[PDB]
């Protein structure tokens, strides 16, 4: 995350870490329930072999921090990085996970409600352990992010790739604010009265808090039968 | 005749038109309540809600 803020104790519980071997997180998720986790599907060839961490807001100190293995990867069918199109995928924990203080998961929505009312909204809220800068080292620390709705029009003259339906932009024009490195596969969430619904996934950049760029997130509302089967 | 795109129907959470009416609905671990309008969380780690 670069700008935005350090999460507050309790303020972004839904965030998860992809954490690889070197036990280092290289990919965010986001809390759906006690099994499983969403994440994006390009995450996926960044290791072979990852683990997930719950709990956590400082990587530097080590309570309630929690790792869980994972079982079963759901990557969609679609996904490809010729495209990045249909960057999406449904982690199931082989142990489930225990709600507590900064651990709880973020609502799906319905999709014609949320297409109305969630990404109609001025902003949305993308958190993560990723650089802090694009070519900083990831944040010790959990940080979270205001970032507006940028719109889809805008968006496609600012890209030098293909912005598919099942993709959206959010960030700013000059503002020096973004997701980037390590914050992939993260939460986008958007609040409606105190309750954050899952909106997005962190996907990609070209760079991060790019002049003329912004923030590509899978569109979740694209996908929320998908992830509906994905969890059962 | 009402609408979802007026303060969303008076709901907490979802909102749909239904025969010229509102009907409000809740995600997974929230219950409507009695009213018809409010979500009513059913455990204490009900989604999208802050560990405050
Ligand atoms: O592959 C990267 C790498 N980057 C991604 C990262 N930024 C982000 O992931 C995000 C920014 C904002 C959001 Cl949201 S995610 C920064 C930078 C990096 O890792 N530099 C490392 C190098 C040392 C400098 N970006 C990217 C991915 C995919 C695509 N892409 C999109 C559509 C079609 C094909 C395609 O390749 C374009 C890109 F520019
Ligand atoms: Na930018």
């Amino acid at each position: 995350i670069v700008g935005g803020q350090e999460c507050k104790d309790g303020e972004c519980p839904w965030q998860a870490l992809l954490i690889n071997e070197e036990n280092e997180g290289f990919c965010g998720g986001t809390i759906l329930s006690e099994f499983y986790i969403l994440t994006a599907a390009h995450c996926l060839y960044q290791a072979k072999r990852f683990k997930v961490r719950v709990g956590d807001r400082n990587t530097e100190q080590e309570g309630g921090e929690a790792v869980h293995e994972v079982e079963v990867v759901i990557k969609h069918n679609r996904f490809t990085k010729e495209t990045y199109d249909f960057d999406i995928a449904v982690l199931r924990l082989k142990t489930p996970i225990t709600f507590r203080m900064n651990v709880a998961p973020a609502c799906l929505p319905e999709r014609d409600w949320a297409e109305s009312t969630l990404m109609t909204q001025k902003t949305g809220i993308v958190s993560g352990f990723g650089r802090t800068h694009e070519k900083g080292e990831q944040s010790t620390r959990l940080k979270m992010l205001e970032v507006p709705y940028v719109d889809r029009n805008s968006c496609k003259l600012s890209s030098s790739f293909i912005i598919t339906q099942n993709m959206f932009c959010a960030g700013y024009d000059t503002k020096q604010e973004d997701a980037c490195q390590g914050d992939s596969g993260g939460p986008h969430v958007t609040r409606f009265k105190d309750t954050y619904f899952v909106t997005g996934i962190v996907s990609w950049g070209e760079g991060c808090a790019r002049k003329g760029k912004y923030g590509i997130y899978t569109k979740v509302t694209a996908f929320l039968k998908w992830i509906d089967r994905s969890m059962k | 005749r009402k609408l979802c795109s007026l303060d969303n129907g008076d709901c907490d959470q979802f909102c749909h038109e239904e025969q010229n009416s509102v009907v409000c609905s809740c995600a997974r671990g929230y219950t409507l309540a009695d009213n018809g309008k409010a979500c009513i969380p059913t455990g204490p780690y009900p989604c999208g809600k802050q560990t405050l």
